[PDB]
């Protein structure tokens, strides 16, 4: 039952699929950065301080998955469009996912 | 270096600002670099730059308290004037006293300053300046800025002060009510003196003006109206509306979630626009709370019976401004819908029902209407 309108919806979703792998990069940038200074040559109050420099960058990526999740919340799909509501479904729950890792580390910083 | 250009019309709103020019016998109202035709009155201060407009309001959560807003509420005003103790409290900046003058208080660049309303409103100014000569390809330094009927002499010279900050020559200063009237081209209406009734319902602020204009001349015969009332307030009943819906549902209360309730609040404030032109708006919000999906749908018609008493309430300052202009409302010629939220039809409804039937002034888009005037002003005026 595979229709062409449901080729426009998947294309939206392969977009925003590729802004979440752009973020995610910047996220696993952000937990190398946090791991060094944690595993690092620098003394327990220099580590601190080092690791509260982070905080601006956090922030940003929480708040670029937020735009992502509010991008997909415009969507409607018809329940026929059975491919595209588990891609959104799977595209959600990945950035929800990130959200909680991004959590772990604005938990760690700044304390 | 770019040729001269031509004057401008600023509308240097509460919440966002609109500027316009008269060109080619029509007035266009100029887009900003995101395509936006109104920009936020938001200024930002972070570690490495200042930010203004949509960039400001952008980061708003990230840096709540660097990023300035609602400059005009404290604009020409004392530190001890209610209206800036009533509204600081709810600002997430600092608002400090500066020998009896009310400054925001920021940290930028890892250091504490201080500015006054009008360098704010200068820096958004600026920005304005800057989207006409971004689409013009032209320098400009010539406008017209509109200020609130009720503004008095300290908040409308404090206002002039940000546009020569700004490094623009105002031309003048004319009312916010004048603007809209002057845009729907009243006073070139044939005949004798007619009254008009303006009903701003934007920006986060609520203003019904009545105005008289005889021979060309405008005289503001009465202002009333409700300081912070707007779209928000009718954003907030469908929020709860919702939150109740999902605790019926799926006895889950996402009101504790701060992101459950921005993803709901940000599909209704969508959801609000497009009843404005359908009976039904839907939204599937996957995930929303526990890894339950929102499916749901909310009609016009629930959505007008949500806001009942937020939409009667709009004729009582009309009533209250006909009181105080000493009119009846059979003695009104004109009535001019501005800002966003008069495009909801049952507010068109109640309104045209308290005239009798009357067709209203909206064929302009409503958030532009002021800016729309204040560049027919400023063409006139070069
Ligand atoms: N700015 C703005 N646009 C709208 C609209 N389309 N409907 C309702 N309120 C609004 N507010
Ligand atoms: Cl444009």
């Amino acid at each position: 039952s595979n229709s062409p309108q449901e080729e426009v919806e998947l294309k939206k979703l392969k977009h925003l699929e590729k802004s979440v792998e752009k973020i995610a990069d910047q996220l696993e940038e952000l937990n190398k950065e946090l791991t060094g200074i944690q595993q690092g040559f620098l003394p327990k109050d220099l580590q601190a301080e080092a690791l509260c420099k982070l905080d601006r960058r956090v922030k940003a990526t929480i708040e670029q998955f937020m735009k992502i999740l509010e991008e997909i919340d415009t969507l409607i799909l018809p329940e026929n469009f059975k491919d595209s509501r588990l891609k959104r479904k799977g595209l959600v729950k990945k950035v929800q996912a990130f959200l909680a890792e991004c959590d772990t580390v604005e938990q760690n910083i700044c304390q | 270096s770019m040729s001269k250009g031509p004057a401008v019309g600023i509308d240097l709103g509460t919440t966002y600002s609109c500027v316009g020019v008269f060109q080619h016998g029509k007035v266009e109202i100029i887009a900003n670099d995101q395509g936006n035709r109104t920009t936020p009155s938001y200024v930002a201060f972070t570690d490495t730059e200042r930010l203004i407009g949509d960039a400001a309001k952008n980061q708003v959560a990230m840096n709540p308290t660097n990023t300035v807003f609602d400059a005009k509420r404290l604009i020409g005003r004392r530190f001890d004037d209610a209206v800036v103790q009533s509204d600081m409290k709810h600002w997430p900046f600092m608002v400090v006293n500066d020998a009896g003058r009310p400054k925001v208080q920021v940290e930028y660049k890892g250091e504490t300053k201080s500015f006054y309303p009008e360098e704010v409103s200068s820096m958004v100014l600026t920005k304005m300046k800057e989207i006409a000569e971004a689409y013009l390809g032209k320098t400009v330094t010539n406008a017209v800025v509109t200020v609130p009927a009720y503004f008095n002499d300290s908040q409308r010279q404090a206002t002039k002060d940000a546009g020569t900050i700004a490094g623009l020559n105002v031309l003048r200063i004319i009312n916010e009510p004048t603007a809209a009237a002057i845009a729907y081209g009243l006073d070139k209406k044939v005949g004798a003196e007619r009254n008009v009734l303006i009903f701003d319902l934007g920006g986060g602020t609520f203003d019904v003006s009545i105005l008289t204009i005889e021979d060309g001349i405008f005289e503001v015969k009465s202002t009333a109206g409700d300081t912070h009332l707007g779209g928000e307030d009718f954003d907030n009943r469908m929020v709860n509306h919702f939150i109740a819906e999902f605790k019926r549902k799926h006895k889950k209360d996402i009101s504790e979630n701060k992101r459950a309730v921005r993803r709901l609040r940000t599909a209704c404030e969508r959801a609000k626009r497009t009843l404005s032109s359908s009976t039904q708006a839907s939204i599937e919000i996957d995930s929303l709370y526990e890894g339950i999906d929102f499916y749901t749908s909310i009609t016009r018609a629930r959505f007008e019976e949500l806001n009942a008493d937020l939409f009667r309430g709009t004729l009582d300052p009309v009533e209250k401004a006909l009181r105080d202009a000493k009119l009846d409302k059979s003695q009104i010629h004109d009535i001019v819908l501005v800002g966003g939220s008069t495009r909801i039809p049952k507010i068109q409804k109640l309104l045209q029902d308290f005239f009798n039937g009357k067709e209203l002034n909206k064929s302009i888009n409503p958030d532009e209407a002021v800016a729309y005037g204040a560049a027919v002003q400023a063409a006139i005026l070069s």
